[PDB]
C-alpha cells in the first residue's frame, strides 16, 4: 500500500546538520504513522523519531532530543528528518517506516508496529 | 445512577455469486443509529451533527481509509474462501462488533461474525476463535486468518483502543440527544371479541411498562412488541376478556418521561 | 435456514380523517436480507415511500421500517405488500383502523 | 530450528579488513547449508557467499571473488566471513542465514531457498 | 531394474499412543530399517550408505528424525482439526526409479488402507474419490512451502543420486546370481485315480524365475504356479504342480529356467 | 476395510530327518497391521522365531515372514498358527512335508 524511499543521505562534519528526506507513494499518506529508524556499525536497529496527525507530539529518542526534528508534509507524500549537531554516534544507515495506526493509541505503542519499509540512506559523520 | 448505551457496529454482506456482491453498514449508539454505509458510497455517512465524537477531520479520516480498505478485502476474502473450502452461492455473512463504556471508565468490546444467520466465529482477545459446534470448514478458516498479523493487530487496536475512546467523545457530544425524554401521549380503541386494547405511541427512550382495575392489575395482558416510529420513538398496544368484566378496567403507562405522573386512562 | 417476515402495519397519531399522518410498515425476524416491501393504497402502490436502513437483531435476523405521509379518509384502505424467499406469493398485510 | 545472531559489524576504512562471525544454535548445524547475504542502503538484499559440507567448494557472488572468504566451524556452531581489500560498495546490512539441503541438490539451487535469519550486522566502509 | 522404495507405516491408537515404523527397498533387497525406538534409519547392509558421505548421511538422519516427529504432531493436530476417530493408520509410499536419461518419482500417502493423496509436481493432489475433508487437509499441506520444496528436492534430487550410489556401493550383492535346487514330492490326488505332480524350487536370486511341467518340448498348459515366496536368507521359494493321470505320469519332467543357470536348465524326470 | 491373511508353509530345503533346516510361515494381504504369527512343533511355541520388518505391497496390504531353525523327525509336526481380526479362530496351517 506505501512504498517508502529515502534519500539525502551523505558525508558531513561533526557538529554540523543534513536533511534526510522520505518519498512515499500510497493513496493516504497522511493517515499513516511515520518513523525514522536507523542502524550504527555494530549495533542493533534502533527508533529516532515518529510523527503522526498535526497537533500530536511527535516521538523522539532520548539520543536526538533537541537535536533532530522529524516532520511531515502531507501535500507532497513526503517525511522529513532534520537532523542538528551531529555526532560521530550518529553515524547509520537511517531506515523509513511506515503503519496504519487507527485513533486512540499511543504512538509509543506502535513503533514496534511498522509494516512498510525504506532501503535506507548512509549518513557518515567525521571528525 | 448510570445506563448504558453501546455501541453496536453492524455489517451485512451479501453474495448472490462470484460476481455480485454488496456490503451495507451501520452504527448504533444505544438505540440511536449514528451512522449509515452504503455500498454504493466512498465513506461512512454521519446521520447526527455529533456522530464524529471528539475524534479530529484527520482521525476521522484515517477511519474512512481503514474502512474502505477494509470492505473491499472482506468482499475479495470471501470470494477466495469459497473457492477454497468450495462453498456454494448464495452467501449471507454478518458481523456484529463493537464495545460499551461502563460508568467509572470500565470497557469491553466484542466481534462476531454469523454465516447464513449463524455464528461462526469471534473475534476473542487476539486471535479468531470459532463457535462451539461449528461446521467443519470454519477450522480452515480459523486456521487462515490467524496468520494474518497485521488484520489481527489492527482489529485489536479498533476494539480496545479506538472504539472505547470513540464511545466517550459520543457519550459528552451526543449528551443531550442520548439523555433526551420524550413523554408518550396514549389512547383507547375496540377491537374483535375473543377485546380492549391500550395504545402507546411517541415515547423515547424505549423501556416502557403498559398493563390493565384500580390497584388491581390484570395478569391476563397481552403485550406486543415495541415497534419503531420514523422520528425514532416507539409503539406499543396492549390488549386484554369477560364482557361484563370490562366495565371499569383501565390502562396504566409507567415511563421515565412522566416523572411520576402516570398516564390513566379508563374506558367510558 | 430462512425465516420467514413478520408484518405489522400502524400509524404513528390515532387515524383522524382529513388530519395528516405517517403509514408504518415495520418487517423483521426476516432471513436473508433481500426483500421487496411496498405500501399500497387501495392496491396501488404508493410512490413516496422512505425506508430506514437495513439493520438486524442480536439474533441476526432483519428487520426494515417502511413509512410515508398519508391524509386518511372513510373509504380509503392501505396495506404494507412484502415479498421474500420464503412466500409463495406477496403477502399483503391490510391496515386496520382503531 | 536454528537460531542465527550475527557480531563483528564496525566501522573500517577502505582497504582494511574485518571478520564476521555468526552463532548458531540448534541440532545439527554441520548439516545445514549456510549463507551470508547483504543488503546495502538503497538496494536489494543479496548473496555474498555459501557453504555446505566439508570438501565442497564454496558459493562467491562475482563482486566478492578473491576478497572475501566463508568458512566453518562446525564444532563451534559458528559461520565466520573474512572481508578483506574492504571498499566503500561494500557498506551493507549483512545477514547470516541457514537452510537444511538434503544431498543431490547443487548449492547454487539453494540460494533463494533460506529459511532461517538473524538480524543482521552492519559493516560501513568510510573514505 | 532397482528402484528406490521408501515405505511408512504410521499407527495412532489414540491421542497418547502413536509409532511410526519405516523400511527402504533398492529393487528386492531390503537395504535400511526405522524403528520407532530408535533414534536413526537403521542401515541393514554394509553398503546401505551409498555413496553419501557420513555429512550427507547425517544431513538425511536428522531431516528423518525431525520428519518422524513432526508428522506424528501434525496428523494429531489434522484429527483435531477435521473431527477424525482414533484409531488411526496412515502410510506412505515414496521413492523414485532411474532409467538408463529420464527419471520419475512418486510420494503416495493412504489412510485407513485407502489412498487420499500424493504429491504431484510440486504440491500435494487428492485422490479422485477421496472424502471431502481431505480438501481441508490438503489445503493446509499446501500452505507450507519449505515442506514442499523439500520433499521435491528429496524426490527429484536426492533419491536418484541416492540410488546411483547403491548400485555401486552394493554392487556385488544387487549382480549377485544364486543357483535354484530343485525337487520333486507327491500331493494330494486331484480325483478318482489321479495324480498331483509337484516340483519345488527353492534358493534361487534374484525373483524372475520359469518354472513349468513339462513332456520332452511340450509344455502341460496345465502347470499350476504358485507364489514366488521369500526364504530368510533373501532367496526365493516357488511350487509347481500338475494334475495329471496317473498313466500319463510318465516320461513327464519338471523344467526350470533361471538367469543363474546361464541357459543350463534344471530338469527333474518323474519316477 | 479389513483383509484376510493368505498363509503358506514351506521349508528352506527339502525335508531330511536328522538334518538342519528352515520352517517359514509367510502372511501376505492381510489389514489392518495387528496379526499374530506363532509356529509350533507337535503343540508347543517354538521359542527361537524371528521375523522380517513388517511391509506392505502397492496394494498398502501387509505382508510378513516367519521362520525358525529346526531339524524335523519322522513323528515331529510343524504348524503355523496365525490369528487377526479377520479370523473367528486361529487359522493352523499344518507344514506339509510331501
Ligand atoms: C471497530 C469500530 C470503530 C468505530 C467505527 C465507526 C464507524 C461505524 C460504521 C460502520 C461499521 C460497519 C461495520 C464494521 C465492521 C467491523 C469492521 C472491522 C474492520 C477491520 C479491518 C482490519 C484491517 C483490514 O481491513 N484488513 C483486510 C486487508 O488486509 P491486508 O490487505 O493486510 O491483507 C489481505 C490479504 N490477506 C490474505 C488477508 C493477508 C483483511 O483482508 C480483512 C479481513 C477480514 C477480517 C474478518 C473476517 C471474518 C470472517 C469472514 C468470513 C470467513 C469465511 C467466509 C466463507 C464464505
Ligand atoms: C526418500 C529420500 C531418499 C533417502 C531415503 C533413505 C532411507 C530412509 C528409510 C526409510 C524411510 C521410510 C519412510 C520415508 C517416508 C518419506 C519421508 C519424507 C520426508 C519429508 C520431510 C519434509 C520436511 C519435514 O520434516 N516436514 C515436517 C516438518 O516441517 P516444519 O518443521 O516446517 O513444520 C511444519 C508445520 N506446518 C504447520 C505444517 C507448517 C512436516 O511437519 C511434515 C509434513 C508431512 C508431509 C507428508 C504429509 C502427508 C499427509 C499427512 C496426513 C494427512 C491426513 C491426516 C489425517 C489424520
Ligand atoms: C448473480 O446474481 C445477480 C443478482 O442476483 C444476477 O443479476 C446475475 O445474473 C447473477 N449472475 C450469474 C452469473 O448467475
Ligand atoms: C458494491 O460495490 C462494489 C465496489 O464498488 C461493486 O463492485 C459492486 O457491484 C456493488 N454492488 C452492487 C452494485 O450491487
Ligand atoms: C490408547 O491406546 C493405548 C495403546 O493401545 C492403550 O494402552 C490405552 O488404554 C488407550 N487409551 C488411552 C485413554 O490411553
Ligand atoms: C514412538 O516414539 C515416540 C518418540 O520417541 C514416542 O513418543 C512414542 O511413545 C513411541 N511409541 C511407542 C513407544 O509405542
Amino acid at each position: 500500500q506505501v512504498q517508502l524511499v529515502e534519500s539525502g543521505g551523505g558525508l558531513v562534519q561533526a557538529g554540523g546538520s543534513l536533511r534526510l528526506s522520505c518519498a512515499a507513494s500510497g493513496s493516504s499518506f497522511s493517515s499513516y504513522t511515520m518513523t525514522w529508524f536507523r542502524q550504527a556499525p555494530g549495533k542493533e536497529r534502533e527508533i529516532v523519531a515518529g510523527i503522526r496527525w498535526s497537533g500530536e507530539s511527535p516521538y523522539y529518542a532520548d539520543s536526538v532530543k533537541g537535536r533532530f526534528t522529524i516532520s511531515r508534509d502531507n501535500a507532497k507524500n513526503t517525511l522529513y528528518l532534520q537532523m542538528n549537531s551531529l555526532k560521530p554516534e550518529d553515524t547509520a544507515v537511517y531506515y523509513c517506516a511506515a503503519r496504519l495506526v487507527p485513533p486512540g493509541i499511543p504512538i509509543e505503542r506502535t513503533l514496534e508496529s511498522m509494516r512498510y519499509w525504506g532501503k535506507g540512506t548512509l549518513v557518515t559523520v567525521s571528525s | 445512577m448510570q445506563r448504558l448505551f453501546p455501541l453496536r457496529c453492524l455489517q451485512i454482506s451479501s453474495f448472490a455469486n462470484s460476481s455480485w456482491t454488496r456490503t451495507d453498514g451501520l452504527a448504533w449508539l444505544g438505540e440511536l443509529q449514528t451512522h449509515s454505509w452504503s455500498n454504493d458510497s466512498d465513506t461512512v455517512r454521519s446521520l447526527k451533527p455529533w456522530s464524529q465524537g471528539t475524534f479530529s477531520d484527520q482521525q476521522w479520516e484515517t477511519l474512512q481509509h481503514i474502512f474502505r480498505v477494509y470492505r473491499s478485502s472482506f468482499t475479495r476474502d470471501v470470494k477466495e474462501f469459497a473457492k477454497m473450502l468450495r462453498l456454494s452461492y448464495p452467501l449471507e455473512l454478518q458481523v456484529s462488533a463493537g464495545c460499551e463504556v461502563h460508568p467509572g471508565n470500565a470497557s469491553n468490546n466484542f466481534f462476531h461474525v454469523a454465516f447464513q444467520g449463524k455464528d461462526i466465529l469471534s473475534f476473542q482477545g487476539t486471535s479468531w476463535e470459532p463457535t462451539q459446534e461449528a461446521p467443519l470448514w470454519v477450522n480452515l478458516a480459523i486456521q487462515v486468518l490467524n496468520q494474518d498479523k497485521w488484520t489481527r493487530e489492527t482489529v485489536q487496536w479498533l476494539l480496545n483502543g479506538t472504539c472505547p475512546q470513540f464511545v466517550s467523545g459520543l457519550l459528552e457530544s451526543g449528551k443531550s440527544e442520548l439523555k433526551k425524554q420524550v413523554k408518550p401521549k396514549a389512547w383507547l380503541s375496540r377491537g374483535p371479541s375473543p377485546l380492549l386494547v391500550c395504545h402507546v405511541s411517541g415515547f423515547y427512550p424505549k423501556p416502557v411498562w403498559v398493563k390493565w382495575r384500580g390497584e388491581q392489575e390484570q395478569q391476563g395482558t397481552q403485550p406486543g412488541d415495541i415497534l419503531p416510529n420514523a422520528d425514532e420513538t416507539w409503539y406499543l398496544r396492549a390488549t386484554l376478556v369477560v364482557a361484563g368484566e370490562a366495565a371499569g378496567l383501565s390502562c396504566r403507562v409507567k415511563h421515565s418521561s412522566l416523572e411520576g405522573q402516570d398516564i390513566v386512562l379508563y374506558w367510558g | 435456514i430462512q425465516r420467514t417476515p413478520k408484518i405489522q402495519v400502524y400509524s404513528r397519531h390515532p387515524a383522524e380523517n382529513g388530519k395528516s399522518n405517517f403509514l408504518n410498515c415495520y418487517v423483521s425476524g426476516f432471513h436473508p436480507s433481500d426483500i421487496e416491501v411496498d405500501l399500497l393504497k387501495n392496491g396501488e402502490r404508493i410512490e413516496k415511500v422512505e425506508h430506514s436502513d437495513l439493520s438486524f437483531s442480536k439474533d441476526w435476523s432483519f428487520y426494515l421500517l417502511y413509512y410515508t405521509e398519508f391524509t386518511p379518509t372513510e373509504k380509503d384502505e392501505y396495506a404494507c405488500r412484502v415479498n421474500h424467499v420464503t412466500l409463495s406469493q406477496p403477502k399483503i398485510v391490510k391496515w386496520d383502523r382503531d
